């Protein structure tokens, strides 16, 4: 029984994520 | 200082690890595949109202990396051990490479089992192809025997292309160390 949010990426060494960022 | 987990994902090459992690922790779906040797992904997540700091670490699939791959598993706190549903050459490696692997550098570390490419466990030309090399997809229930015979907390199953099950695989990650 827990709560979990969707996640929210601060940081990432893969170009194609970083991107994507705030 | 914000509670933190040590995630690290493990399988053969080309199961999905990359576009699982991209999926989840941005919704995108990389265009092109690029083999990992090592990558990182530093997100936040509110567990029951409080923050918590997901340290996600990518690893490299292939036999040339074996010998580097362990060097990054020092304070891991849950391991993703990856198969693609669709590649049964993949699923036998669990057991015969990536439990053994893991069990040997971590043995009280807990192991979520992930079926990856859930998509195209359906799809009649994956399927045939499969067919024509005396071949079939992996079935839920084979997955959770495996599951079973490792040790694993946890069988999922998910599509990093669809979304389905993808945020389960990780919230059954935090509830393995939280
Ligand atoms: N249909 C489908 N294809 C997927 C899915 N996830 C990944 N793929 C595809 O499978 C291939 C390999 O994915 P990738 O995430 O790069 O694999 P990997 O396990 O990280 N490989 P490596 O160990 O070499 O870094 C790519 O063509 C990718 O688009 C999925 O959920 N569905
Ligand atoms: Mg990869």
């Amino acid at each position: 029984s827990m709560e979990i949010s969707p996640p929210v990426l601060i940081s990432s060494s893969n170009p194609t994520a970083a991107a994507r960022i705030s | 200082r914000m509670q933190a987990i040590k995630c690290v994902v493990v399988g053969d090459g080309a199961v999905g690890k990359t576009c699982l992690l991209i999926s989840y922790t941005t919704n995108a779906f990389p265009g092109e595949y690029i083999p990992t040797v090592f990558d990182n992904y530093s997100a936040n997540v509110m567990v029951d109202g409080k923050p918590v700091n997901l340290g996600l670490w990518d690893t490299a699939g292939q036999e040339d990396y074996d010998r580097l791959r362990p060097l990054s598993y020092p304070q891991t706190d849950v391991f993703l051990i990856c198969f693609s549903l669709v590649s049964p050459a993949s699923f036998e490696n669990v057991r015969a490479k990536w439990y053994p692997e893991v069990r040997h550098h971590c043995p009280n570390t807990p192991i979520i089992l992930v079926g990856t490419k859930l998509d195209l466990r359906d799809d009649k030309d994956t399927i045939e192809k499969l067919k024509e090399k005396k071949l079939t997809p992996i079935t839920y229930p084979q997955g959770l025997a495996m599951a079973k015979e490792i040790g694993a907390v946890k069988y999922l199953e998910c599509s990093a292309l669809t979304q389905r099950g993808l945020k389960t695989v990780f919230d059954e990650a935090i509830r393995a160390v939280l």
